[PDB]
RNA sequence: UUGACCUCAAAUCAGGUAGGACUACGCGCUGAACUUAAGCAUAUCAAUAAGCGCAGGAAAAGAAAAUAACCAUGAUUCCCUCAGUAACGGCGAGUGAAGCGGGAAAAGCUCAAAUUUGAAAUCUGGCAACAUUUCUUUUGUUGUCCGAGUUGUAAUUUCAA
RNA sequence: GGACAUGGGUUAGUCGAUCCUAAGAGAUAGGGAAGCUCCGUAUGAAAGUUGCACGAUUUUUCGUGCCUCCUAUCGAAAGGG
RNA sequence: CAGAAUUCCGUGAAUCAUCGAAUCUUUGAACGCACAUUGCGCCUUUGGGUUCUACCAAAGGCAUGCCUGUUUGAGUGUCAUU
């Protein structure tokens, strides 16, 4: 049908047709608020594959995010330490944008729980983001059990504990050899833990 | 539950043998057990291994002809028997599988 | 109001900013005349409502 | 001072309250040691501090 | 200068009563409880004062809906006539 | 369209009024504070009782949140009398003490005695 | 002391007559404890409160009725005629919610449920 | 002129929902220095203390874009072992995992990508009736109408196919 | 005895506070910030209490109307009143 | 210390035990706006005092973000019919 076409045509971002549109969304996304409501997803094949469902209860936001690395929120650039810490300028978040995207539009819809979000467009100074988010109070999600999951409270605030698909990714949760920092806390507390047996 | 017998890896210990997770399709196929009803008679499926050799296959086949031969499937509605169930259900009592089929 | 001036300039901003052909291509539509005898048609084949 | 907001005014009158001495027949109860206390304040000697 | 004279000029307060907390720390001029942080919308706390956190912490108060939860739990939540 | 103004406002638009569909409490509450409440007691102290028979003034302890304007029907609702000018205080006990001149038609002494703390 | 069954009897207007008649003996009560009392009376304004609080109580538990009455089959009830279990419970999905099924999987189970089994040995 | 659609508002609109607290344990962010190196800057202390966000009865992880190099294994977690080892390190002081093997426990699955197209087969809400209850406090069923939804709600499928 | 014990004692339309604004404080719009929060105070906001009787019997403030550069609040017991 | 023998072969003592119905002041996330003020307002209904508009009293209400839905709208955004 047309999400197999939609899904092509999203990989040609180089194009003419996808360099004109992204310069006037853009442009459009740049006039209204840092987070506003989306009636509907700039790109429905994606909201599909990422849990997205045309039905009441599915809400779509859009949020720009400054690009870019973090600067060290100290005075003067002084740190008081070694030189090993001295670093003020050339440092990164350990989170992504898109990380960030989620935390902001999920403070903003605290009713609400985070799904999942994709990138939309950027240009030097912001990336555009769309949010999935779902009402676990609607009855129409309530009562879906493909979704029913979302409702119970393990599940509050899922993006502020690295929970989403870009959360997991930050975490570096995955299987196999270059993971094995693993969990990091837990993995640490593992080989951490000197273990004292009853020797009897 | 049943479980496969399976060669462990390396030169270390592939002279050994040991329980692995489940019986490969291949192996529920040729013992004419569908994947689907095996789970309901206490059978599990590893979808992962796969038979390499004739050894393998015909070594877990023969653990599951031992199982299905000492299995009492009780009928859904009681005191109506159907295909594939068991008419003397009466003495069925909770033993040991390694009692039966122990990894030799 | 924002939302006036907004989609105010967007229609401005799509008449500057050429237009690459594969989107140039609507805005090309079917005239009146031919309009109206195609719904003419169409709405002789209309779907079922929930009633019927 | 005399000029004094309503709340500061009742805490004085809480305060005053509990700067009485206790009834003998508590302290004569069967497993009481209520007999001293040192919850005895006086205007010049311990200050209320609002 | 520095010390007794000094003292006699003491008679304007910088903290009133917190209406939050009841402790004398509202600083006036700063509308801001020193203790518990009033009026933010959280309570002051940190781990290097645990013993701040134990002379205010959930038991050391009245506990009047909490002891209610707890003797509710014991049968499962019920409610009716018997 | 024809706008004089180089100010766009918000249009006015119709503004319902609550129409629930379940009253959020199920029972409303009896007055606080009617009558019964708002007089706690006499005040027979020596200097009440000169008020008494000098001045045709009442002294009443009163609730804290009665005002002049319920303490008078109050007096009125309980005693069947009629204040002409109530004065209030607040005791630096923290409590509130009131000041009941009857009119000239009634004697403040009769009414001590029926209510009888004389 | 009035019984409370005896009260459940009466009609909520006897009822409230009767609680005004209270009130008025115990600020009667308290007048003649300021001045003088023996120690008859000073029981007896414990008892006249303790009176007036049944009183009130079968005034409320009948008001209370009367409102889940009016409730009775209603998709929506005042606030304090909910549960008063916890916020959590409140919020939890329902039996039927949690037990809601896709066709999908109501087949399976219809198709291959869990059997019961043994083996001799 | 009206109406449709789109986008955007307002209302003490009908019904909901979030915040605060508890932090032993749990998931993240941010982030020192004392200290050790017989000085000291890399290193170490430490991916620790302090700071910030967010949960539950456990959390997180989880049905391989995993191991291996075998006669192969087979989601995750935890224990013993691997092992103070491979490796990192002013190769200084110091640091330091993993596969196999044994054991505890075991459980497996859901979507998106498909034309139902001889029939949106899907869902929410209002109203009414009828049931139901840890419960007049709970939880549904049917009918009807209105909304949602074709810019796609259901149904068969999820690669093991 | 300003100590100790038992009691008593402070009455307002007109005195203050309350109202107003001052230096300043500070929500909101909006933008920063991982965040605690920071900036901001008609600000890049659809930020409206007020001015008209057109309906309305009939001797009067509820309905649309067309309207117009309005405004959070806190902040003085010696300023204003 | 009493008091209560209008009770003790009893729906009845007890600061008894237990607990499925209620009450639950001013606050506090704290919610009309404030608050070093028991300061200043608004709405609905019902009563009081001559008062459909002032005043007094009582009951019930009035925070913010967001979601589904409702209603009333806005746009030289896009259209059909006159
Ligand atoms: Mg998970
Ligand atoms: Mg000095
Ligand atoms: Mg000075
Ligand atoms: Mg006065
Ligand atoms: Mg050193
Ligand atoms: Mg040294
Ligand atoms: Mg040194
Ligand atoms: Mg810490
Ligand atoms: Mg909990
Ligand atoms: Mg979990
Ligand atoms: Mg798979
Ligand atoms: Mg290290
Ligand atoms: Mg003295
Ligand atoms: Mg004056
Ligand atoms: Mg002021
Ligand atoms: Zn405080």
């Amino acid at each position: 049908g047309a999400y197999k076409y939609l899904e092509e045509l999203a990989k040609k971002k180089q194009s003419d047709v996808n360099l004109f549109l992204s310069r006037v969304r853009a442009w459009e996304y740049r006039q209204m608020n840092v987070i506003h409501r989306a009636s509907r997803p700039s790109r429905p094949d994606k909201a599909r594959r990422l849990g997205y469902k045309a039905k009441q209860g599915y809400v779509i936001y859009r949020i720009r995010v400054r690009r870019g690395g973090r600067k060290r929120p100290v005075p003067k650039g002084q740190t008081y330490g070694k030189p090993v810490h001295q670093g003020v300028n050339h440092l990164k978040y350990q989170r992504s944008a898109r990380c960030t995207a989620e935390e902001r539009v999920g403070r903003y819809c605290s009713n609400l729980r985070v799904l999942n979000s994709y990138w939309v467009n950027q240009d030097a100074t912001y990336k555009f983001f769309e949010v999935i988010l779902v009402d676990p109070s609607h009855k129409a999600i309530r009562r879906d059990p493909r979704i029913n999951w979302i409702v119970n409270p393990v599940h509050k605030h899922r993006e502020s504990r690295g929970l989403t698909s870009i959360g997991k990714k930050s975490r570096g949760i995955g299987k196999g050899h270059r993971y094995n920092n693993s969990p990091q806390h837990a993995t640490w507390l593992r080989h951490n833990t000197l273990s004292l047996r009853r020797y009897r | 539950a049943i479980r496969p017998a399976v060669k462990p890896p390396t030169i270390r210990y592939n002279m050994k043998v040991r329980a692995g997770r489940g019986f490969t399709l291949e192996e529920l196929k040729a013992a004419g057990v569908s994947r689907r009803v095996a789970s309901t008679i206490g059978i599990p499926v590893d979808h992962r291994r796969r038979n390499r050799s004739e050894e393998s296959l015909q070594r877990n086949v023969e653990r599951i002809k031992v199982y299905l031969a000492h299995l009492i499937v009780f009928p859904r509605k009681a005191g109506q028997p159907k295909k594939g169930d068991a008419t003397d259900v009466s003495g069925a009592e909770q033993t040991d599988v390694a009692a039966v089929l122990p990894i030799t | 109001p924002e939302y006036i001036r907004l989609q105010r300039r967007r229609k401005i901003l799509n008449l500057r900013l050429k237009v690459p052909p594969a989107i140039a291509q609507f805005q090309k539509t079917l005239d009146k005349n031919t309009a109206t005898q195609v719904f003419k048609l169409l709405n002789k084949y209309r779907p079922e409502t929930a009633a019927e | 001072p005399s000029h004094k907001s309503f709340r500061t005014k009742q805490k004085l009158a809480k305060a005053a309250r509990q700067n009485r001495p206790i009834p003998q027949w508590i302290r004569l109860r069967t497993g009481n040691t209520v007999h001293y206390n040192m919850k005895r304040r006086h205007w010049r000697r311990t200050k209320l501090n609002i | 200068t520095k010390g007794t004279q000094s003292f006699g000029m003491r008679h304007n307060k910088s903290h009133t009563i917190c209406r939050r907390c009841g402790k004398r720390s509202f600083h006036i001029q700063k509308s801001t409880c020193a203790c518990c942080g009033y009026p933010a919308a959280k309570t002051r706390s940190y781990n290097w004062g645990a013993k701040a956190k134990r002379r205010r912490t959930t038991g050391t108060g009245r506990m009047s809906y909490l002891k209610k939860v707890h003797r509710s739990f014991k049968n499962g939540f019920r409610s009716g006539k018997p | 369209k024809v706008r004089t103004s180089t100010t766009f406002r918000r249009p006015k638009t119709l503004q319902l009024s609550r129409k629930p569909k379940y009253a959020r409490k199920s029972v409303a509450h009896a007055p606080r504070l009617d009558e019964y409440k708002i007089i706690v007691n006499p005040i027979n102290s020596e200097s009440a009782m000169k008020k008494i028979e000098d001045d045709n003034t009442l002294v009443f302890h009163v609730h804290l949140k009665a005002n002049k304007f319920t303490i008078k029907e109050a007096v009125r609702k309980l005693y069947s009398v009629e204040p002409v000018k109530i004065n209030t205080l607040i005791r630096p006990n923290g409590t509130k003490k009131a000041f009941v001149k009857l009119s000239a038609d009634a004697d403040a002494l009769d009414v001590a005695n029926r209510i009888g703390f004389l | 002391a009035l019984k409370t069954f005896e009260l459940r009897k009466q009609s909520q207007e006897n009822l409230a007559e009767q609680l005004q008649e209270l009130r008025q003996e115990l600020a009667s009560l308290r007048v003649q404890k300021i001045a003088g009392g023996s120690g008859s009376k000073l029981s007896k304004i414990k008892t006249t409160r303790k009176d007036i609080a049944r009183i009130l109580t079968v005034i409320n538990e009948s008001n209370r009725l009367a409102a889940r009455e009016a409730y009775k089959n209603k998709k929506y009830i005042p606030l304090d005629l909910r549960q008063k279990k916890t916020r959590a419970i409140r919020r939890a999905l329902t039996p039927y919610e949690q037990s809601r099924k896709t066709l999908k999987q109501i087949k399976k189970e219809r198709y291959f449920p869990l059997r019961k089994y043994a083996l001799k040995a």
